[PDB]
């Protein structure tokens, strides 16, 4: 692997310069012991020069993110639908790298901002690197790549003062959304629980665009990529995500790192919907339009292979920061479509890597290198790491015996454009009328959420729009929301002191579609990696005993268990001072600790009880093992997701069902 | 505005390229209305190339920060202690620009992290730009510049997984502090309320280092810079700072912007402690050592002039 | 040598940089006569690479050429220096050397009159050690802060960017005459050292005094001198000018060809060694880079052999990207307080950020050391390493305190010579010990032969005559007059001004060995020297004569070119492309005499011009076969002339002619001022 050759071991040895000269680096060379520093101190200057130049431009979008290595394994020989080599045999394994991200925030912003999320996957295939650069939401805000800077300027912080960080909750974003109604479908997804996933492992990945599978006979079909999570679907609640952004800005990257380190590397089924070229316009919308999904009812998913992430990086900067994805990294057997959003992306990724890398030789960085030989006539450029032997790098030549040879459909397994593709018409800067329905599918999506999920989505909109200062922007927002759903507009308008426009039913309907609801997706298929906080006390040896016994039982089921008390000791992981409900997926209070829930210099007033009360309010399974406690907290003993048992074993049985249910949504109020 | 000559107005007019050709920028040029995008579409490429290259490297430290314009006004003719032109007459005014920051976090990290804070002031004087690149804490962690990357590597996120953001609360930082005891003084400051100021306006600025004031006759004195806040000193409590980091990552920059917009531009008295060259080792420590303060009981402050910030930038990136 | 990084493309299908097989000959279009598509990633990846191929040229020494080689130590030098590469008899260290002119841009001519660079990297088992020297042992200026002043003045005028690669303009001579420190280097540059015959026929000098430091901490002062084993040789100006046009690549081709034929050039790497107490003992300051130590004061000690024997595989990746630094120093060597050296230490580390466009330039193959790297440098654009140590700070316990600090006492660390001190005020003041700008230029002048002195005078006459300003010209005469009244008079005669009155403050009659080219005697070897045989296709016996001469000359390793009207078996070059600048000696076979006394195949009088030019430029010339008078009479070359040969016997012709090639130049063909 190109990376193993470049791993540098500093576990032994004496310090050297970058050219191998042993040196020291702790004291500057001075003209006398209290004298000035000398210009001839090359040890000082090389060290500080490297420090001075450590930083590189963050990505223009998706600046905040985290990566891991893994493997993809094909379930079959897929030659019947694609010539793609990585899909050409049952059990064929291909190394991968995946980076997940938020979209709007700068590189130090919180993982748990409400946002679209990136999910970019590199397959290092035996016929070249193939990237699928996708998001956790299947539709995008805009229908043409030329509008990307407008979208991004509007959502990023206001450019006079750079406020607010990593948030759509400001006038410019809502001004854009309300003036560019293509945005509505992605907006409704971002305002749902999909905007605040529980982890990168509990979200899906989508290629968004229609692409083509192309066979070696040259025929093609239209496809959508869907990576379906084997961990299940799960979200935070908004108040929780807010608190998390402050308590642990690294929450998602830590979650991923820890799951990999514990041998619970996340998995997805790599799937496609496949449809014929004659169906580009058969489903009531245009498959070139990236603001539309194909309902699963019209085209089911076919599982192609397993994606598993199972190894963390060695150096974050060298691997995760430096990985440069491109939808232009395509392989034989795949082709593009005329989605005007996809078309323009192809230009952007090659160009922007010049900015990040500062030089044209970025594909030479180890994380970007392919796993097969490179034969071409690209030469020179800053940072050139190759020594090319061929001294006649031009085609056609005789002086290097006509090598490298051209590859195409016929020879050398060349990439080739799907030969069925044509173009006809005027050269136009015109939008297809087939793109004009901006509201039906957002309504489809809304109808497909459960009542409480719909309320959460209304409440996300009430939160953000209430923070918009312009009354005119707020009215314009209501105008667009009303075209999707009168009821949504009414309910949002109620929180901001405006009236909703009259019902305009042109795009209303009652259709639903499967697979888009989180709440509706049923219990998690695994509870491995889920976090249990056990609130205990050092004041009572019974408390510490109950906690220890609960621990060993939950840990066997792959739960990550934290025992919390006033101070650290044997058996106690975390103090109350550093503990928060956002740190847990379930919270248990041990009987012996009853007294804390009723002041201390060791933690803020009311901290133990607030952890339990926040956990309850946020819908998490909560319990007492061994109540004064349920009464102090105002928690009803008969509530779903509330557990009260003396028997450690019965408690564990019940509580583990609650972790799989994940959220108890009957704790959230609904509109009248 | 001091930078009026460079301002660009787009309150009227038709969209143009960077070379003044009127254009559009809403739809790509395509071969047919459902066709592929054309390479010849220069409108698309110039717009997207600019976007693609918008970002520059964040500062190696003090990446998260906010700035404002203002004015410095001298209280006297300071010829008696310095040749400095900006200090040479009572009421003499010099434009300033100040940037405040946290120290460890990247761009986008929260204002209310527990940290040392940057307080950097430019005086655009009639004899050249003079910068005082300061912090809100009067002493620094280390005694030799060569150790800066060691300090910064230890405090910044662990380099395998880049965790944790904007925080000393991890092994590597406390490893460094415990192995490198010069860090103790600044560490105690950072662990006090000075590590979580209520706002940029409620903190002081320090040059940290001993500098020299030099007269036109060549004689010199040793000085420390102290920017004393006219708004008072105030801190958050830690639990509050944590919640704020989530509810409003922009808290300090918003507080500054707002104060300036409402006509409550913050002020500091720019002060120095001034001592003789002969007192370099007289106080029980070496004045060359940036881990030490001169107790005010040994050398009192002299007020040199007033620093007032009263104008927000027009474009954050540009300024 | 750099085998690990080589990429072979002698077979295989075209791929992208990410290994996808592609084509690259036709753009993707919307229809056969349609517009090109943005989705054509094949087109964009290839053109983007091409668009970004160029990097900034070096700020000085932009025009140059390099080769790989070996250094072999002649001894264990432990008794004078701790330097690992010098610690055992026969110890070998790989090297890379780059030679250059100094002022010209990339693509300017090799045979410009100029200072030349001579930079050597030793890839030692204790780190890369660079000696970044010139072919002239003294530099123009005494303080690094003045380098941009010097370089701005010498480089083209910045309104129109004229003239290329030349000191022959007003700004340069204005600087020279206002900054008299420049006189010594100026005189060197105006001598044959400014126009070397090849890179192989010039020496290399570190210029600055450095220190050798023993493991016990004691030090001595040294000057580096790389002494050519090929001998010293120059062009004449009027040949150098023609060669600039006929073959801008003359020096790089000479070097490349010598290595390919197994004649890789060699230098003895030498030092002068003197005690610390002698810094001011020789009548000048050893910190002053405008001064040499006369070899009569300190003799050269030979440390080892430098041989260049392998050409690069890719010029850009190796020669263009090599980034030398005097700060690439190793234990056993140290700096001195030479203010020119002192500032250089800053410049090279800084400027590589400009060339590389990022901080990781030491990771380029040509710049990598041959031993492991252990440090806490991280990230930065273009970072190739994947560091395993996740606690890159000192002091640490979490990486067990590694890497460990290296110093005099542990881990073979670099250390500053511990006897070094400083004392005094912090000052921006020149040491009065630097103030004699004229005595050494005169020492140099005195050491050249009469004809050599005339050539130097003539170089100055040529250049100063092109200076437009009458005031600058007068100022130049004022400075020249302080070195030598006779120089000032002789130069003044060409430019129609009066020299000022003699000012003997700095005049003297001393001389020093080793600086004259003419006086360094015949070349120690004639291998690689170029013999052009002028012949004709019109006479089969002329070709027979040419073939016999070739066999006999190639036996002794001369590079032979047979020139005729057209190419054929046995003919290398046509008259149309042939020129006297292409040869170190010229022979006409008497069978071709008729060509010497019109053709569409070459310019009128070309065969004779080759012979006349070669004669006039001092080269050995002759006619082989017995009938010589038709050629010699047409050329106006005297048969009895030194360096003019005429024999019927091929063997006897070659024996005499080879003596002439070693003499190299026949200096009696050049007029002297009375
Ligand atoms: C279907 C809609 C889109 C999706 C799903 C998408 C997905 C992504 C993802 C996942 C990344 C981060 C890759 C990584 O982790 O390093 C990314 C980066 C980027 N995207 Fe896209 N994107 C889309 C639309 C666009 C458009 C229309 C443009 C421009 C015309 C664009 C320009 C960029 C740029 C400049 C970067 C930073 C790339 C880099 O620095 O490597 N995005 N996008
Ligand atoms: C007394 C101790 C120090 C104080 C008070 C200090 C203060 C600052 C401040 C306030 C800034 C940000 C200025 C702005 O807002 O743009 C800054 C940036 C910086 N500092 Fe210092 N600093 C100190 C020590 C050092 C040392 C020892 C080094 C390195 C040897 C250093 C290297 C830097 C670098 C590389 C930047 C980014 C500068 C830029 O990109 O413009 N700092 N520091
Ligand atoms: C003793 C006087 C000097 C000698 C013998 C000398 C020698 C050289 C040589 C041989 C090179 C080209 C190395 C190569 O082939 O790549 C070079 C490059 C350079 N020199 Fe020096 N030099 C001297 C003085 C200076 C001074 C005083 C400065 C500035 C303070 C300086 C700045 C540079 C710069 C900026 C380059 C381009 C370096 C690069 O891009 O790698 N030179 N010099
Ligand atoms: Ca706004
Ligand atoms: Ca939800
Ligand atoms: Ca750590
Ligand atoms: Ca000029
Ligand atoms: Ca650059």
């Amino acid at each position: 692997s190109p990376l193993a050759a470049y791993e540098v071991d500093d576990s032994t040895g004496y310090l050297t310069s970058d050219v191998g000269g042993p040196i020291q680096d702790q004291t500057s060379l001075k003209a006398g012991i209290r004298g000035p520093t000398l210009l001839e101190d090359f040890m000082f200057r090389q060290k500080i020069q490297h420090f001075d130049h450590e930083r590189v431009p963050e990505r223009a979008v998706h600046a905040r993110g985290a990566g891991a290595h893994g493997t993809f394994t094909s379930y079959a020989d897929w030659s019947n639908i694609t010539a793609a080599s990585f899909l050409n045999a049952t059990g064929k394994q291909t190394p991968v790298f995946v980076r997940f991200s938020t979209c709007a925030g700068s590189r130090g912003s919180a993982d748990t901002a409400r946002d679209v999320h990136g999910f970019a996957t590199r397959f290092y295939t035996d016929e070249g690197n193939f990237d699928i650069v996708g998001n956790n939401i299947p539709v995008f805000f805009i229908q043409d790549a030329i509008q990307f800077p407008d979208l991004i300027h509007s959502v990023k912080p206001r450019p006079d003062n750079e406020i607010p960080q990593a948030a759509t909750a400001h006038d410019s974003a809502w001004d854009f959304f309300s003036q560019q109604p293509s945005t509505m479908h992605t907006l409704f997804w971002a305002m749902s629980g999909h905007g605040i996933p529980r982890s990168y492992r509990h979200m899906d990945g989508f290629g968004v665009h229609t692409f083509r599978f192309v066979k070696d006979d040259g025929s093609s079909k239209l496809i959508k990529w869907h990576f379906k999570s084997r961990q299940g679907k799960a979200s935070l609640v908004w108040e929780e995500a807010q608190v998390l952004s402050g308590k642990n800005a690294d929450f998602h990257r830590q979650d991923l790192w820890d799951a990999i380190e514990s041998g619970n590397g996340p998995e997805w089924d790599v799937c496609v919907q496949i449809v014929d070229e004659s169906q580009a316009q058969a489903f009531g919308f245009d498959l070139l339009d990236p603001t539309k999904i194909i309902p699963e009812e019209y085209a089911p998913l076919t599982k192609l292979g397993l994606l598993k992430l199972d190894r963390n990086p060695t150096n974050y900067f060298a691997e995760t920061e430096q990985v440069m994805f491109q939808p232009g990294h395509i392989v034989r057997g795949i082709d593009f479509t005329e989605d005007p959003l996809l078309q323009g992306r192809l230009f952007s990724y090659l160009d922007t890597q010049l900015n990040r890398n500062g030089g044209p030789n970025f594909e030479q960085l180890p994380i970007n290198m392919p796993r097969v030989p490179i034969h071409n006539n690209n030469r020179d450029g800053a940072g050139q790491m190759f020594i090319h032997r061929n001294k006649y790098p031009y085609t056609p030549n005789t002086l290097n015996s006509g090598y490298p040879r051209q590859a195409n459909q016929n020879a050398g397994r060349g990439f080739f454009t799907a030969p069925g593709r044509t173009a006809s018409g005027a050269l136009v800067r015109e939008v297809s009328p087939t793109f004009n329905d901006h509201w039906s599918q957002p309504r489809l999506f809304f109808n497909s959420l459960t009542p409480v999920e719909q309320q959460f989505l209304v409440n996300a909109m009430r939160f953000e729009i209430s923070l918009v200062k312009s009354e005119e922007v707020k009215k314009n927002v209501l105008t667009q929301l009303n075209r999707v759903s009168h009821d949504v507009a009414v309910r949002v308008a109620a929180a901001i002191g405006l009236g909703a426009p009259d019902a305009d039913d042109t795009y209303y309907h009652n259709n639903k579609t499967a697979g888009v609801s989180i709440v509706g997706s049923g219990p998690l298929p695994t509870i491995k990696t889920l976090r249990v906080g056990i609130l205990a006390t050092t004041s009572e040896s019974s408390a510490l005993d109950q906690a220890a016994q609960l621990r060993t039982r939950l840990e066997k089921d792959g739960l990550v268990v934290t025992v919390v008390a006033e101070t650290l000791r044997e058996g106690v992981d975390q103090t109350y001072s550093t503990a928060d409900a956002t740190g847990f997926d379930g919270v248990v209070v041990v009987d012996g600790a009853a007294a804390l829930f009723a002041s201390s210099p060791l933690f803020p007033t009311g901290r133990p009880l607030q952890i339990f009360v926040d956990a309850y309010r946020w819908g998490k399974p909560v319990g007492v093992c061994g109540s004064e406690v349920l009464d102090a907290a105002d928690v009803p003993e008969d509530g779903d997701g509330v557990y009260s048992e003396e028997s450690v074993d019965m408690f564990v049985e019940e509580f583990e069902k609650g972790l799989a249910t994940f959220r108890f949504t009957d704790r959230f109020a609904l509109d009248s | 505005s001091p930078l009026a000559a460079y301002e660009v107005d787009d309150s009227t007019g038709y969209l143009t390229s960077d070379v003044g050709g009127p254009i559009q920028d809403q739809t790509s040029l395509k071969a047919g209305i459902r066709g592929p995008t054309l390479l010849e579409d220069f409108m698309f490429r110039q717009k997207i190339q600019h976007f693609d290259h918008e970002r520059v490297p964040e500062r190696a430290v003090h990446a998260r920060g906010a700035g404002a314009h203002g004015t410095f006004t001298s209280y006297a003719d300071w010829s008696n202690i310095t040749a400095a032109s900006f200090l040479n007459a009572t009421g003499k005014q010099t434009p300033v620009f100040v940037r405040f920051s946290t120290c460890a976090g990247s761009r986008g990290s929260a204002d209310t992290a527990r940290d040392v804070h940057g307080f950097a002031t430019r005086f655009y004087t009639d004899e050249g730009n003079f910068d005082i690149v300061g912090n809100n804490i009067p002493v620094f962690f280390i005694q030799d510049a060569i150790q800066f990357p060691d300090l910064i590597h230890s405090v910044k996120p662990r380099p395998d997984n880049e965790i944790p953001q904007a925080a000393t609360a991890h092994d590597s930082a406390w490893d460094f502090f415990s192995q490198q005891p010069s860090t103790m003084h600044t560490l105690f400051w950072a662990m006090s309320g000075h590590g979580i100021p209520r706002s940029y306006r409620h903190m002081d600025g320090f040059g940290v280092h001993t500098f020299r004031f030099v007269k036109d006759d060549g004689s010199s004195k040793l000085i420390k810079w102290h920017f004393k806040s006219r708004q008072g000193k105030a801190s958050l409590v830690w639990e509050e700072a944590q919640v704020l980091s989530g509810k409003n990552a922009d808290f300090h920059r918003q507080d500054l912007w707002d104060a300036i917009e409402s006509g409550n531009g913050p002020e500091w008295d720019v002060c120095v402690q001034i001592v003789d060259e002969s007192q370099a080792q007289a106080f029980g420590f070496d004045l060359l050592d940036p881990t030490k303060i001169i107790p005010e009981e040994y050398a009192p402050l002299t007020k040199l002039g007033l620093l007032k910030l009263d104008r927000n930038p027009t474009n954050y990136f540009a300024e």
